[PDB]
């Protein structure tokens, strides 16, 4: 299949909403391409910038990772916290083992073992909200893939009871999707950002477009 | 969406204490006024005292929050779902994991102590419900505990399954109670890893790593006990190579296309080996009676081969001698049919005429075996072992030596016996299968016919060495079969009965030839004419150019 | 981990056990304790507990009646 294919370029959108023309010309203000190192050096040099992380062409390649998102407008205190992560996840790896047994055919073990395996985990800045993103470094699938999955993840937030898997937001599931970048400022006048977690030290581990099989 | 009294009710049954703001409530504004409740208890939500602020509801994601305005850390979070049965959903959240599916046959497997357990009359899914409990949220082992919400529970899992999966595909594993173990590399997987095959069969005896070692006086022991009923000399190295490769297939899965013959003349230590393959593989070894062998299949119901089904080694022992008086013949049909990968044969009061064949066949005899007809599709069904080596009491030491069927006489030892009934030799011997199935059978598993044996096939290996079948080529040498006195009416090389006797009998001596000699004239008999009783061969000795 | 340095804390929060490391919580893992729920599964599980019956191969029952299995 793919084999020697394995991504490590990372096309990057420097600003929301970017003219579709301009895209297609591969303009140098709101369309780049760098690598992980180079991609450290940007975002070092400028930490006012605004960068979004998507893909630049679906119709060719289309592995990625696994990538969720989780939003709620409440804090609470640690101990909760990690019951409910823990609850969470393996809720959210028994779906997508079971998705992937009936409808893909893969390994319901190996998909459930791959996916609680290894798991890179964010945070806010917000003091009275509580919002990350999920990327499974383990783990690959193509984009439609996801977008059939999107309906058993919406039955399942509906169905559940844990705050934040009432939480999981669906929409992000679609095509030409975006994902903003860790450590980088949402909006030009925001200092909300995401900060870092001690399991993980390197940007790599949290790139849902990286893809590197092992 | 569910009316609003309802929701109303749902959150004035969360909070234990009472709401004074119960009347202003309305269906326009449920999210924007505050609610008061009187202080007489702590709150549900968390204990305090007399909290000093009050609550608020917000709605989202079809669910209502309850959050306490000031400081979020004084009171904890509720969220109330709007719809949806709680036991349709503790029913998808079981189904999820795969621990539940459906087979071809129409019957239910489960999957618990690591075990694939599978009834045809047990209410399993509540066992496994119950099991099950402990992974689940602390919100639904209230709701689990009590049995008609299991039922009600195992109704929505038997509703929701509609696919069926094939069950024991791999042929290279062995099932244990508490795991799997690959042929291939040796190594024992354990806990879900070996959910990962869908094996229905176990072998009945937990799996313990301690004992499963190269090095221990029980291996020498065993090896010694080995070497005493199959010595490792020149002489025996094929049949030991034999003995070894038909002992090693047991394990494998697959569907074998041969017969071994264990023959020997008395107390050579047959029933040690089988007894000790038995205490090896535990209850796939299954032991039968002679009469698939001398009975046919088809007509009334058959046990035995309902409970051949999905077998790894099947054992037929104490063959009567088909010399005496009231022999039935070994039927060649039956050999052939028992070497296929589905077997016809129907259990008591049932439909299914169909059977898995993964068995080793091995039958144990003490005299010659006869067959009723004899072809050239049988001579590759069929194998033998020789088993030479007497184990007697000094008392009849001489009384063997001068015997011309054993070949070395050793001291009946009144040891073993309990002890292989006690399992002491169980590990053991698994190791040394393992050894000899990767030694042997891992590139490709096959077995292979021994026709030179069985004396009574060896006319028929002689007679197409001897003979030859005539045929246009012959023709350039019309002089040489003219010396012979063969004549070419109906062009072809005629051959008179009264020569054809008088040809053989001066190379085989008939008698017991001459059964299957005439069996040979009558099967292969052609008149060219009412009176020319010739015949569509040639004798390569005689007529080697002559 | 090694030796867990912290001590460990227990509490207790709608009628449920809570066991959690001092100090950095995420430095180990939360467990979670039930509390008492019907009073027949209670009694079965006592009963249970004294292995007056058990179950055999056949998919029968013995019990254990006036000194004797009876089946
Ligand atoms: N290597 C050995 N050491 C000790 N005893 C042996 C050995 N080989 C055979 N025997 C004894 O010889 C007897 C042979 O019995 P059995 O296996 O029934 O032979 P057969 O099947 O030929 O009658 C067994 O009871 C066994 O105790």
């Amino acid at each position: 299949d793919a084999a020697i294919r394995g991504n490590d370029v990372i096309f990057v959108l420097k600003t929301i909403g970017v003219p579709s023309a301009c895209r297609q010309n591969e303009d140098p203000r709101f369309v780049e391409a760098f690598k992980c190192d180079e991609l450290e050096r940007y975002i070092d040099n400028n930490p006012e910038c605004t960068l979004f992380e998507s893909l630049r062409d679906e119709e060719a390649y289309s592995i990625v990772r696994i990538f969720m998102d989780v939003d709620l407008d409440a804090c609470l205190d640690e101990i909760d916290y990690l019951t409910a992560i823990q609850d969470f996840i393996i809720e959210v790896s028994n779906c997508v083992a079971r998705f992937a047994f009936t409808e893909c055919g893969a390994i319901h073990e190996n998909v459930i073992k791959s996916m609680r395996s290894n798991f890179s985990l964010t945070k806010s800045t917000n003091r009275d909200k509580t919002s990350f993103h999920i990327i499974f470094l383990d783990t690959y699938t193509t984009m439609d893939t996801l977008i059939a999955m999107k309906r058993t993840l919406l039955e399942l937030s509906r169905s559940s009871e844990n705050p934040l898997t009432r939480s999981i937001d669906t929409a992000v599931y679609r095509r030409k999707t975006t994902l903003r970048v860790v450590g980088t400022r949402k909006n030009p006048n925001c200092d909300t950002i995401h900060v870092m977690q001690p399991p993980h030290d390197n940007i790599e581990d949290y790139l849902f477009t990286y893809v590197d099989m092992n | 969406f569910i009316s609003f009294e309802d929701a109303i009710k749902r959150v004035s049954k969360i909070f234990i204490n009472s709401i004074i703001n119960f009347n202003d409530l309305d269906e326009n504004n449920f999210t924007t006024v505050p609610l008061v409740i009187d202080y007489v208890t702590p709150c549900a939500l968390c204990k305090k005292r007399s909290h000093k602020h009050p609550h608020q509801l917000s709605l989202e994601n079809g669910a209502i929050r309850i959050y306490k305005t000031g400081n979020p850390h004084s009171c904890k979070v509720k969220i109330v779902p709007l719809d949806g049965n709680k036991l349709f959903n503790i029913a998808q959240r079981i189904l999820d994991t795969n621990s539940v599916l459906l087979t071809e046959r129409g019957d239910h497997i489960v999957w618990i102590n690591n075990s694939w357990k599978f009834n045809s009359e047990e209410p399993l899914i509540t066992k496994l419900i119950l099991s099950i409990r402990h992974q689940l949220p602390k919100e639904y082992s209230s709701e689990l505990l009590c049995p008609r919400k299991r039922k009600t529970v195992e109704a929505n899992i038997r509703d929701m399954l509609v696919d069926s999966v094939e069950t024991d595909t791999y042929p290279d594993k062995l099932p244990f109670k508490n795991g799997v173990l690959d042929l291939v590399d040796g190594m024992f997987y354990s806990g879900d890893d070996a959910k990962k095959y869908t094996c229905t069969v176990s072998t009945g005896f937990k799996f313990d790593d301690t004992k499963f070692v190269e090095d221990s006086p029980e291996m020498e022991e065993l090896m010694n006990i080995i070497n005493d009923i199959q010595p490792l000399t020149d002489e025996n190295k094929k049949n030991r190579e034999l003995y070894e490769k038909t002992l090693s297939s047991c394990l494998c899965g697959a569907t074998k296309g041969c017969l071994t013959f264990f023959f020997g003349e008395t107390a050579t230590g047959k029933s040690t080996t089988k007894r000790l393959l038995k205490s090896a593989i535990g209850d796939l070894f299954v032991e039968t009676g002679q009469t698939i062998l001398t009975d046919v299949l088809d007509k009334g119901p058959n046990p035995f081969i309902a409970n051949m089904h999905l077998k790894r080694s099947v054992f037929c022992s104490e063959l009567p001698d088909f010399a005496c008086s009231g022999s039935k013949k070994i039927r060649s049909d039956n050999i052939k049919k028992l070497t296929e990968p589905c077997v016809i044969g129907r259990p008591c009061f049932s439909n299914k005429i169909n059977n898995r064949n993964h068995a080793t066949i091995i039958i144990d005899t003490n005299y010659k075996p006869v067959f009723d007809r004899i072809d050239n599709a049988l001579m590759r069904r069929i194998a033998v072992v020789r088993f030479r080596t007497h184990f007697s009491q000094p008392s009849g030491r001489e009384a063997a030596e001068n015997n011309d069927a054993y070949d070395k006489v050793k001291l009946l030892d009144e040891g073993l016996d309990g002890k292989i009934q006690n399992n002491r030799y169980r590990f053991a011997f698994l190791y040394l299968l393992v050894k000899w199935y990767k030694k042997y059978h891992i590139p490709i598993m096959k077995l292979y016919p021994t026709p030179e044996e069985i004396p009574d096939f060896a006319f028929y290996l002689k007679i197409g060495t001897l003979l030859v079948s005539s045929s246009v080529k012959h023709i350039p040498l019309m002089t040489d079969l003219s010396k012979k006195g063969y004549i070419l009416y109906d062009n072809v090389v005629t051959l008179p009965l009264t020569t054809f006797q008088q040809k053989i009998s001066k190379y085989f001596n008939s008698r017991l030839f001459g059964h299957d000699i005439e069996s040979f004239i009558n099967r292969h008999k052609k008149f060219a004419n009412v009176s020319d009783e010739y015949l569509q061969y040639i004798f390569i000795e005689d007529i080697s150019s002559p």
